């Protein structure tokens, strides 16, 4: 699996959703409409595509100054 | 332990802070800055009393447990102590030493961090303790005593990425009246990493202790502040030297800390954060812009910023 941010209209995605395709939630932001996610690298493609989500964004790494 | 008489680090004393304690240290009852970073040693006598809340975002788990939220890498230590190491008897002493501290963290053992785990840190910022961003529904969330959400994000990381999700979230921290400072990064690449280049978040250069600008500080950031042989708090109930727009980083945060405490101790409310490009005393940046020393080429430059923060004029300034 590999970690991932959805970025969704709320009232119109339901976490429930990403189980379906092999998903996993991790945690649902409160102050932004945006969701990390758990999912197959196989089923990226998949969350692409479901109601309510206007993005997917991979999870990346910070450099410690 | 055998804890050191107090000393007062070359960095402390270039940014002018020790002039400003006797308008305020920080302490300050509404202020609070969160250091999102690899933790606290939240037991070192030299912190203890100015760490109002710890907690631990790894993972994508917030936790509020004291064992999850403790350092294990020391780099969260140095950078909390630059800001508020207590001003007394023992080690050393931070820009503002009454601040209440926020550790957030959101860097693990090794100092790696993942932007979601960042921004779930930015998030608790935020909400503070209580879970609530804006519990009386007044839209005043940094400043507004009914709150717990902090004044002032740190934020001494970075990385190469840009992401949507992360910036929306920046976009929340600004909007709630928070000033975010970030690192601009230590590969002496031509601009900074992320979040430092938003342009709602003050990007941080570091300068040695000749007032050159360090060779591994990251070019074209907003202003510059020690960030080459810097002594701070270490674990575990120690100290240690330490560069990089890391160590840096707090030296502004604290400065911020504070104006903001300054201003509210006057005033009953926060001064705006400002932008990058605000050269007034109307707002946080824009102080921090007109009181820094200028050094390098005239005004603004690729290597320093405006320059090199000053507390005392800054503060003087937001008072006047
Ligand atoms: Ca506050
Ligand atoms: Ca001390
Ligand atoms: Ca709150
Ligand atoms: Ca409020
Ligand atoms: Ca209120
Ligand atoms: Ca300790
Ligand atoms: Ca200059
Ligand atoms: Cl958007
Ligand atoms: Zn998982």
């Amino acid at each position: 699996t590999i970690r991932v941010i959805v970025s969704v209209d709320k009232a119109k995605f339901n976490p429930h959703e990403v189980l379906g395709i092999g998903g996993h939630i991790v945690y649902q932001f409160k102050l932004i409409p945006a969701v990390v996610v758990d999912v197959p690298a196989n089923a990226v493609g998949k969350l692409k595509k479901m109601p309510g989500v206007e993005k997917v964004e991979f999870d990346h790494q910070a450099v410690l100054p | 332990s055998t804890q050191p008489a107090q000393t007062i680090p070359w960095g402390i004393e270039r940014v002018k802070a020790p002039s400003v304690w006797s308008i305020t240290d920080g302490s300050v009852s509404v202020i609070q800055v969160a250091v999102l970073d690899t933790g606290v040693d939240y037991d070192h006598p030299d912190l203890a009393a100015n760490i109002a809340w710890c907690v631990s975002t790894l993972r994508g788990k917030v936790s509020t447990k004291l064992r999850d939220c403790a350092d294990q890498n020391g780099h969260g230590t140095h950078v909390i102590g630059t800001i508020a190491a207590l001003n007394n008897d023992i080690g050393v002493v931070g820009v503002a030493p009454g601040v209440q501290i926020y550790s957030v963290r959101v860097l693990d053992a090794r100092g790696s961090g993942s932007y979601s785990d960042i921004a779930i840190g930015i998030e608790q910022a935020i909400l503070g303790p209580d879970g609530v961003a804006d519990k009386d529904g007044d839209g005043i969330i940094a400043g507004d005593p009914d709150d717990d959400a902090a004044e002032v994000i740190s934020m001494s990381l970075g990385g190469p990425a840009d992401d949507s999700y992360l910036y929306d979230m920046i976009i929340q921290a600004y909007n709630a009246g928070i000033v975010i400072v970030a690192a601009s990064g230590n590969e002496g690449a031509p601009s900074p990493s992320y979040p430092a280049a938003y342009p709602e978040v003050i990007a941080v250069g570091a300068i040695d202790s000749n007032d050159n600008i360090a060779s591994f500080s990251n070019r074209q950031p907003e202003v510059s502040a020690p960030g080459v042989d810097i002594l701070s708090t270490y674990p575990d109930d120690s100290y240690e030297t330490l560069m990089g727009t890391a160590m840096a980083t707090p030296h502004v945060s604290g400065v911020v800390a504070l104006i903001q405490a300054a201003y509210y101790q006057k005033y009953g409310k926060i001064l705006p954060v400002g932008t990058f490009d605000d050269i007034s005393k109307n707002t946080v940046r824009g102080i921090l812009h007109i009181t820094a020393d200028d050094l390098g080429p005239t005004g603004w430059d690729a290597d320093y910023g405006y320059g090199v923060v000053r507390a005392a004029l800054a503060v003087q300034a937001a008072l006047g």
